[PDB]
RNA sequence: UUCCUUGUCGCAUAAGUAGCGACCUGCACGAAUGGUGUAACGACUGCCCCGCUGUCUCCGACAUGGACCCAGUGAAAUUGA
RNA sequence: UGACUCCCAAGAGCUCUUAUCGACGGAGUCGUUUGGCACCUCGAUGUCGACUCAUCACAUCCUGGGGUUGAAGAAGGUCCCAAGGGUUCGGUUGUUCGCCGAUUCAAGUGGUACGUGAGUUGGGUUUAGAACGUCGUGAGACAGUUCGGUUCCUAUCUACCGUUGGUGUUAAAGCGAGAACUGCGAGGAGCCAACCCUAGUACGAGAGGACUGGGUUGGGCCAACCUAUGGUGUACCGGUUGUUAUGACAAUAGCAGCGCCGGGAAGCUAAGUUGGUAUGGAAGAACUGCUGCUUAGCGGGAAAUCCUUCUCUAUACAAGUUCUCGGAACAGGUUUUAGAACAGAACUUCGAUAGGCGAGAGGUGGAAGCACCGCGAGGUGUGGAGCCAUCUCGUACUAAACGAA
């Protein structure tokens, strides 16, 4: 119990350090988001990434959220981590309404 | 909570009581006094050491969870010996089972040391240790942590026999000291 | 043959 | 919390959790074996939580759990009245002897604060507020403590 | 896993369509994305480079098993799709030439990584 | 293990090893060998036994 | 699989050894109702109850 | 129905002692102990393709009944010591 | 008979017997081939191949160290030393064997009742049915082919894998217990490839192309872990079909063996994530050199041997050491990170061990009631609403010393 107690002072203090140094806006199911990525494999590449979020997973600081677009004719899923330094800019355009939680179903489902 | 005996072995020793005890062996240059108190600090951030725990129990386990065997087919006509571990030996020389067969038993809860693991943060005000990876054990137990045998740390950084705290210290100015990377980035030198 |  | 299986598949496990309970509150005092009274407390003590809250919600909840016209009215009166300054534990749980047949340890159970009940309960007292509580490096600091001087 | 058995589809013009797997070249599960594989021709254009039934190499630009990255992040395509590269000079254990010109769709940022430069170069978007 | 090594690490047991597989073998054989003591050097505690 | 040879009084009597009962180290009886019972027994609630 | 024999050639497969079509050198086919075919039919015996799957790569979690433990009742083959 | 080793050396190798080989002829070793005998078993020793699980020998397939070469370098040939660790996936075939395809550092040869059916299978052979070819007057026959055809057993003893209970180890209370150790001894771990720098250097006419030394990335194997990812998550949240009941509305409950769909925290798990695949010392195999002068002494020397790192261990009978207690240790109850029973560990009232209660995190996704819009199915607001499988914190209300025991 006090191991426990002592994760959850860690995560909160971890959290709101982050917090004072950057600006990460509420993402929820069915958002319209955008957002810049750096890639350190790739030789620190950065990219635009925009994409609707289907997803999304409440862990302190390893909170995970999950875009679904489609690139050049081809569907790409990609989940990242929400307190990730490697992202530079998040910004969210529209709010789509949905009646789940997680949308698994646009996989199947044709646009 | 401790019995009799353990009361009066710390009331003889001088010492608060105190819920585990281990002992280490040292040399002759490295004892310390009865009554004195270690910290975090001993460590330095950026070496390796070496952690020994109780690992998880598994309970009673089978073959194929004991040892990964690969039991039998789930089709094709086999029965009733899906998870078993077939043959146990040779026929009439030897006529018996040799000794260290693999055969099902109590699984894990025994001690194991997992070794060159990495010291990554210290926080001394609150006698904190981040050591990136994995130590055996359940959460709420306790480990044993001593030097790397295999990537031995530097002589000269070690503080010897110990860190010596300075009495006159405060809790409040005291900051998280983080391993030093150096300066050259891995990930665009590729 | 043999049978058992 | 650890959940028991009892021995019972789903429907004949809850079916006989809410006949236990029903019982219980009919006749206020049950002598059952001690695993069915330790999964019974439980949900004896929600159901007088839910009385206590009275509202509709809570009325449609209770009535979807326990069975009777006399016991329901009793839940939403009697013991909302008898139990309206306790915290919790409105149930008292004794162990009484061995069942002759299959060895089974017995027990009572019964609803406390009331004529006739088995031991003299303590009174009814509010909780203090909530109070902000230490960290464990400062519960640490004042753990401490030598050998008390006998020896 | 990308296995023996498995059917991929082809994103280049070298002539050939889809392939059949017989193996990964290392690994024992199977091949996960960047990973090169050998297979067989199963259908194929009727002029084009590769013929069908021909035994090709490929290294594999998509594929619909999720790949972590060192941050935590995670990417999954919806079908599993190679580039087919030169295999009659097998002293190259290192970047091979792809056997065609143009590569379509997207392409992983793990082939910098496992040196597949030139399908990267070859590459238009990179997802 | 050959005989070098096992005089660079103890000499006794080459004794003792000599002696014990001569003696008979029956239930008296670990009574008479705890009357053998045997010492490396040349000062043993019993100095006043009548030797 | 069937027994080889017939268990003999010597391998039963020392098979059996380990089963036998033990006596119970603390009895409670109740100075009322005279019931004898083991610790944790409810029998009497006292008077006035 | 062919021992030599996994005969030789073609189709098919990354690879086919299998399968299909040929050839004739038929150890040891052959015309009511019927010869050659044949639409429909077969819980008959082979071969190939699509869909589908824990059959497999490579196994994991959960659920009911035994096995485990306590209280009653209480067998069996077997047995020179 | 077979496999392997050795002796002689005509001859081949431009010259040159013995780098590589070797005619005509001989001497042996092994017990794996084909055989010989008929000694055990016919009041039963279940026979091929496959699966699972292995283990030994070395006459070595790879990795390791060397001598020689008809060895410039690279790639090799042959022989000596070496058993620490390995030795793939598929197509036809019942197949062993073998052929083929794609790999690999390599895809060794044999023994263990041609290992292994009271551990699994049952495709072949080898009962009874039926057919083809051939033989026989015929009943029938054919290591000629083909389709079909009951695989039993609750473990007493030895062996092995785990867990406990008793007991010897004088002590001074006929002494009884709690911890912390040392390690006689035993077990475990032991791998390999690709690329880069040294270096396009050595060598070589050129084409080609190193030894040694140091990094990086992968594969195989082994030990652990659950933060995140994925799977499951049967007393959590929602949607919905058939029916029955609460008279109907409203809201629910049972059953369709979670009724069926979409999510799901903890726990478990890999498909996930970490850690190892070392260092130092001693003695030394083939080989290699030094002193001496016939006997020897000495130095260097491998993935091999023994200590060191990891795990167990004082029933280690020469029975070990240190600290402590004497209404001590146990037992009983509430539990759990532990678990078949047992054992371990936490708490046992001057107490947060479990339940309840309150607050928060987490999951689901917008409750009921009321109001507005619409004829209606329905939509919007109050409102990130309502609910609760878990986790944390606060709190003795209930059960643990309510033991005036
Ligand atoms: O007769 C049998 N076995 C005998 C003795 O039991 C013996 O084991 C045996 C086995 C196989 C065999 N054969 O394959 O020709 C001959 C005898 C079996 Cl039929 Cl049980
Ligand atoms: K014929
Ligand atoms: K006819
Ligand atoms: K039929
Ligand atoms: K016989
Ligand atoms: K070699
Ligand atoms: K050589
Ligand atoms: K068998
Ligand atoms: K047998
Ligand atoms: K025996
Ligand atoms: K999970
Ligand atoms: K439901
Ligand atoms: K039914
Ligand atoms: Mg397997
Ligand atoms: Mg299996
Ligand atoms: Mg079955
Ligand atoms: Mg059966
Ligand atoms: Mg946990
Ligand atoms: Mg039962
Ligand atoms: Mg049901
Ligand atoms: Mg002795
Ligand atoms: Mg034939
Ligand atoms: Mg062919
Ligand atoms: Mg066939
Ligand atoms: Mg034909
Ligand atoms: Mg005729
Ligand atoms: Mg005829
Ligand atoms: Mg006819
Ligand atoms: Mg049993
Ligand atoms: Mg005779
Ligand atoms: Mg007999
Ligand atoms: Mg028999
Ligand atoms: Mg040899
Ligand atoms: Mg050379
Ligand atoms: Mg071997
Ligand atoms: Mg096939
Ligand atoms: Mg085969
Ligand atoms: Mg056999
Ligand atoms: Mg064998
Ligand atoms: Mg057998
Ligand atoms: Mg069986
Ligand atoms: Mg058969
Ligand atoms: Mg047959
Ligand atoms: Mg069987
Ligand atoms: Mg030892
Ligand atoms: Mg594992
Ligand atoms: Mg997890
Ligand atoms: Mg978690
Ligand atoms: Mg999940
Ligand atoms: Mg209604
Ligand atoms: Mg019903
Ligand atoms: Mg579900
Ligand atoms: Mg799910
Ligand atoms: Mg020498
Ligand atoms: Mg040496
Ligand atoms: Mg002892
Ligand atoms: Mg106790
Ligand atoms: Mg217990
Ligand atoms: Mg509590
Ligand atoms: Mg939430
Ligand atoms: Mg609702
Ligand atoms: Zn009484």
């Amino acid at each position: 119990k006090t191991a426990k107690h002592i994760m959850q002072i860690v995560d909160k203090e971890a959290v709101e350090e982050v917090r004072t140094r950057r600006e990460i806006p509420e993402i929820r199911p069915g958002y319209i988001v955008q957002l810049k990525v750096e890639v350190p494999e790739n030789k620190r590449r950065v990219s635009i990434v925009k994409g609707i979020v289907i997803a999304r997973r409440n862990a302190g600081l390893n909170s995970t959220f999950r875009i679904r677009r489609l690139v050049a004719g081809v569907g790409v899923e990609s989940m990242f981590p929400l307190y990730s330094p490697n992202l530079r800019e998040i910004k969210v355009l529209d709010k789509k309404r949905v009646r789940r939680a997680k949308l698994y179903y646009l996989r199947d489902k044709m646009n | 909570h401790l019995t009799m005996p353990e009361l009066g072995h710390f009331r003889a020793q001088g010492v608060p009581l105190k819920r585990k005890l281990r002992e280490f062996p040292v040399t002759e240059d490295a004892l310390l006094p009865v009554g004195t108190e270690l910290g975090v600090r001993h460590f330095v951030p950026g070496q390796y050491v070496d952690v020994t725990g109780i690992t998880r129990g598994k309970g009673f386990q089978g073959v194929m969870k004991r040892w990964k065997f690969k039991g039998g087919p789930a089709s094709h006509g086999c029965s009733k010996a899906h998870r078993k571990g077939g043959s146990t030996g040779q026929r009439d020389d030897p006529g018996k089972v040799f000794k260290g067969r693999k055969m099902p038993g109590h699984m894990g809860a025994a001690q194991r040391t997992v070794k060159n693991v990495w010291v990554y943060k210290i926080d001394p005000a609150r006698n904190l240790i981040w050591v990136r990876g994995q130590v055996p054990g359940a959460e709420g137990n306790f480990v044993f942590i001593n030097d790397a045998c295999y990537k031995k740390p530097d002589i000269s950084k070690l503080p010897f026999p110990t860190y010596l705290a300075p009495e006159d210290e405060d809790p409040s100015e005291l900051e998280p000291l983080v391993a030093d990377l150096g300066e050259v980035d891995p990930f665009m030198l590729a | 043959g043999v049978a058992a | 919390t650890k959940l028991r299986k009892l021995g019972r598949h789903t429907g004949h496990r809850m079916s006989m959790l809410r006949t236990l309970v029903s019982q219980l509150v009919k006749h206020e005092r049950i002598e059952t074996t001690i695993t069915k009274a330790k999964e019974v407390r439980r949900l004896a003590d929600n159901m007088v939580q839910l009385g206590k809250e009275g509202s509709l919600d809570a009325a449609r909840r209770a009535a979807g759990f326990v069975r009777g016209d006399d016991v329901i009215h009793k839940i939403f009166t009697e013991f909302a009245y008898r139990y309206k300054d306790r915290t919790g534990g409105y149930t008292r749980m004794l162990r009484t002897r061995i069942r002759v047949g299959d060895a089974a340890p017995m027990a009572y159970i019964e609803f406390i604060d009331r004529e006739n009940e088995l031991r003299q309960s303590n009174p009814p007292t509010p909780q203090p507020p909530q109070r902000v509580p230490l960290d464990p490096w400062a519960r640490s600091r004042l753990m401490r403590q030598y050998a008390p001087p006998k020896e | 896993f990308i296995q023996m058995g498995t059917v991929l589809k082809v994103v280049d013009n070298s002539g050939a369509k889809k392939v059949m797997c017989i193996q990964a070249l290392k690994g024992k599960k199977g091949a996960r994305l960047g990973d090169t594989i050998v297979a067989s021709v199963k259908e194929a254009m009727p002029n084009g480079k590769v013929k069908k039934g021909a035994v090709v190499y490929g290294v594999v630009v998509r594929a619909a098993m999720q790949r972590g990255r060192v941050d935590g992040s995670e990417v999954r395509f919806d079908d599993n799709a190679v580039v087919l590269v030169d295999n009659k000079d097998k002293k190259t254990k290192t970047d091979r030439q792809p056997i065609g010109t143009r590569v379509f769709g997207p392409v992983p940022h793990e082939l910098r990584k496992k040196k597949h430069l030139k399908i990267l170069a070859l590459a238009q978007h990179i997802a | 293990r050959s005989l070098k090594d096992q005089m660079a690490k103890d000499p006794t047991e080459v004794i003792r090893k000599a002696v014990w597989r001569m003696l008979p073998t029956n239930n008296l054989r670990d009574d008479r060998d705890r009357k053998l003591r045997i010492f490396e050097g040349n000062e043993h505690p019993f100095g006043d036994k009548p030797l | 699989a069937v027994p080889k040879k017939k268990v003999s009084k010597h391998k039963r009597g020392i098979r059996n050894g380990p089963k036998a009962l033990k006596p119970v180290p603390v009895i409670i009886r109740c100075r009322s109702c005279g019931r004898v019972k083991l610790p944790h027994f409810f029998c009497c609630s006292g008077e006035r109850g």
